[PDB]
DNA sequence: GCCTACCGGTTCGCGAACCGGTAGGC
DNA sequence: GCCTACCGGTTCGCGAACCGGTAGGC
């Protein structure tokens, strides 16, 4: 949908574009998506981040241009916000916002790789499969979903395709299919979904809920 | 089919078939939300792989060489099902989410005008350009013949669309049948996404595209064939092909000049883009028409009328008669249901030619239509069953060619007088529509070629 | 009757090699 | 669309070593 594309490296096999070596892995990198000659497909055609400067691209709002960014980790975006340029109650509000946007952001990116630590992907595929949600495919949104799982709840099923919601930037997208030939578009911020069921096997399950996480809902970008 | 010249071994070695089942299939997909919009060819040659977008330079393909024969069905089957989802063998075949889907392959003795007319109405490449506003895919349709099951499941799918579109149905409605569309025929619309089939007049244009396509492949059908012996020339052959005694009408014959009076006459006073110029008048009987008609001419209140098409329904029109659109296809356009529509006018008629500055020249018939006993109609209705006693149906128009002026000809009526008002007001239409629901009702008569000068 | 240097054959341990399914790359 | 580097899971290959049977010496 987007045209620009960041994250961390999800494999340090990828080349850049410019300079021709290898981004190495869970490195920050950005890219531009074109057209495939190969195939009728979009492609990203990956940078390092240094290198993504210098090409020429001047991307005047990162947030709502370059697609990944909320999924960044707090302290990666504003990298991205600064490089990319080279009343009372109204601002404490918003202020205050801000505070518990950093709040959500960096509480899931702990758990994310807390679970990296102490759970490998079959446990966490596991975990999904137990809670009713359909497994994806990779290693870095298995435990996305499983953090957006804990932290939030288990998400009940579509209302009409029946398929599995997923968090996607700004909002829950349906993924599902309402029908063979076509996609479901479902989209809501507020989606259905029961209580998050942690099986019995987990003696470390008392050290991650431990780190201060109390019941609250999915907050997102102004 | 025959093997594709990507492969680079089209004329070394031939493509396969285990008894029935011809190993070679053309898959397709669209998603009109993503924009994607590929085909997917594979055959057993040696396996060969053709992938891509449709209608463009994107894409690659993958030639390989099997090490053994029975190698051969286990590497087609296998990717076949990957690809398209069913098994290479089905009763019914069912779309499966972002799998594709497979389509459905399969010294002349004669007057010079009547030598341009062949020239005019079998010139297919002609006929091709034609299509390309339609955004038909142009590569491999004129040797990939299209079934004929398929178009009409193409007609279905329009006029799923017209139902959807009517009531307001919803997006995914739809979105679904506007996917259906572009799947079941290829189009090209480059880089952009394929449009979706919301309005009224894009199913209608649509529905046109499947109406003018299936005349190529038919003009296709008549040129392809025969019996190829060092006897006739190249024209007459196509001539015997189109089972029509066609006649040239001379300019000094005075049935000649009650035609081009008719034309002269008869022209739209709000049809003011263009004028007309009779370059030829050819008297057209087609083969057991007059066997045909012999009923309605027992049958009272007989016109002869116009009737404009396209230059390249024309190969069609003589072979075949004209015909009423197929129970599939939507009723979107017309005006009173599917039928053999007519005008008193010949500016009306005319813009069915379709005609431009660059393309002048243009084809349109006159036929002696057993009207009868006619069923008045003002605004626009979509009739299925006539009224008892009624052999035709007549939109009432404002403006009318002048009842007291009604010259005949070889016992038929022809209205050629000037426009006047007419009996009632209370209408939705400006000038005469005429319409039989029976093929049989109709019988073309003359055929005229008219150049069309514009103002730019 | 002991002991023991020598030999054929089975087991054991561990890294190389193999492999099918797949997430990432273009 | 297809290619291929990566992952885990099992097998395979080969030398150390373990072990029982034995025949030359005293
Ligand atoms: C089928 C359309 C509707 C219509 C009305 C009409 F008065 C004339 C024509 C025609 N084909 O000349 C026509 O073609
Ligand atoms: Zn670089
Ligand atoms: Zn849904």
């Amino acid at each position: 949908d987007k045209l620009y594309r960041v994250e961390y490296a999800k494999s340090g096999r990828a080349s850049c574009k410019k300079c021709s070596e290898s981004i190495p892995k869970d490195s920050l990198r950005m890219a531009i998506m074109v057209q495939s000659p190969m195939f009728d497909g979009k492609v990203p055609h990956w940078y390092h981040f240094s290198c993504f400067w210098k090409v020429g691209h001047s991307i005047r709002h990162p947030d709502v241009e370059v697609d990944g960014f909320s999924e960044l980790r707090w302290d990666d975006q504003q990298k991205v916000k600064k490089t990319a340029e080279a009343s009372k109650k109204e601002k404490d509000k918003d202020s205050k916002l801000e505070k518990a946007l950093k709040a959500q952001n960096d509480l899931i990116w702990n758990i994310k790789d807390e679970l990296k630590k102490v759970c490998s992907t079959n446990d966490l595929k596991e975990l999904l499969i137990f809670n009713k949600q359909q497994v994806p495919s990779g290693e870095s949104a298995i435990l996305d979903r499983v953090a957006d799982g804990m932290v939030f709840g288990a998400l009940l099923p579509c209302e009409e395709c029946s398929g599995q919601l997923v968090f996607k930037s700004d909002a829950y997208y349906c993924t599902g299919d309402v029908t063979a030939w076509t996609k479901c578009m479902v989209k809501t911020q507020t989606p259905n979904r029961k209580e998050w069921v942690t099986p019995k096997e987990f003696r470390e399950i008392s050290y991650l809920k431990k780190l201060k996480v109390k019941k609250q809902d999915r907050i997102f970008p102004p | 089919a025959a093997v594709d010249p990507d492969s680079g071994l089209e004329h070394s070695a031939h493509v396969l078939e285990k008894g029935g089942k011809v190993f070679s299939a053309t898959l397709g997909l669209v998603d009109i939300v993503k924009g994607t919009n590929s085909y997917y060819k594979l055959q057993l040659l040696w396996i060969f792989r053709s992938w891509g977008r449709v209608g463009t330079v994107i894409g690659s393909n993958k030639l390989e060489q099997m090490p053994s024969k029975e190698d051969a069905i286990e590497h087609f089957m296998k990717l076949y099902e990957e690809k398209t989802g069913n098994a290479w063998h089905s009763k019914n075949f069912t779309k499966y989410p972002k799998k594709f889907y497979p389509l459905e392959i399969d010294k002349s003795k004669l007057p010079k005008p009547v030598q341009d007319l062949i020239k005019m109405i079998f010139d297919v490449e002609s006929m091709k350009k034609a299509m390309v506003e339609y955004e038909i895919d142009l590569q491999k349709m004129p040797l990939g013949k299209l079934s004929k099951r398929q178009i009409q499941a193409a007609y279905s799918i329009l006029s799923e669309v017209q139902q959807a579109v009517s009531q307001g149905s919803s997006d995914s409605q739809i979105l679904d049948l506007s996917n259906r569309f572009y799947t079941l025929i290829p189009h090209d619309f480059g880089m952009k996404k394929p449009p979706l089939l919301n309005n009224a007049d894009s199913v209608q244009a649509k529905v046109e595209m499947l109406d003018n396509l299936l005349d190529i492949e038919v003009a296709y059908s008549l040129l392809r064939g025969g019996s190829d012996d060092s006897s006739k020339d190249p024209i007459d052959v196509n001539y015997e092909k189109l089972k029509t005694d066609i006649k040239v009408v001379d300019r000094d014959s005075e049935e000649a000049e009650i035609i081009r009076k008719y034309v002269k006459n008869t022209h739209a006073t709000t049809h003011n883009a263009y004028d007309l110029e009779v370059i030829d008048i050819f008297k057209i009987e087609r083969e057991g028409e007059c066997q045909r008609y012999k009923p309605f001419k027992q049958l009272h209140n007989r016109r002869l009328l116009w009737h404009g098409s396209r230059t390249t329904n024309f190969a069609g029109i003589l072979s075949q008669g004209l015909r009423i659109a197929p129970p599939e296809a939507p009723v979107t356009g017309y005006m009173f249901g599917k039928g053999i529509y007519f005008a008193d006018m010949v500016s009306k008629s005319a813009n069915y030619c379709h005609t431009s500055q660059g393309d002048p020249i243009g084809l349109i018939l006159l036929g002696e239509v057993a009207l009868g006993n006619m069923y008045e109609l003002k605004h626009a209705s979509h009739i299925s069953k006539l009224p008892k006693g009624k052999h035709s149906v007549k939109g009432l128009g404002k403006t009318t060619p002048d009842p007291s002026a009604n010259i005949s000809l070889d016992g038929v009526d022809v209205p050629l007088g000037t426009g006047i008002s007419s009996g009632v007001n209370d209408t939705s239409l400006l000038y005469n529509e005429y319409i039989v629901y029976d093929i049989a009702q109709v019988n073309l008569k003359y055929l005229l070629k008219l150049k069309f000068n514009f103002k730019t």
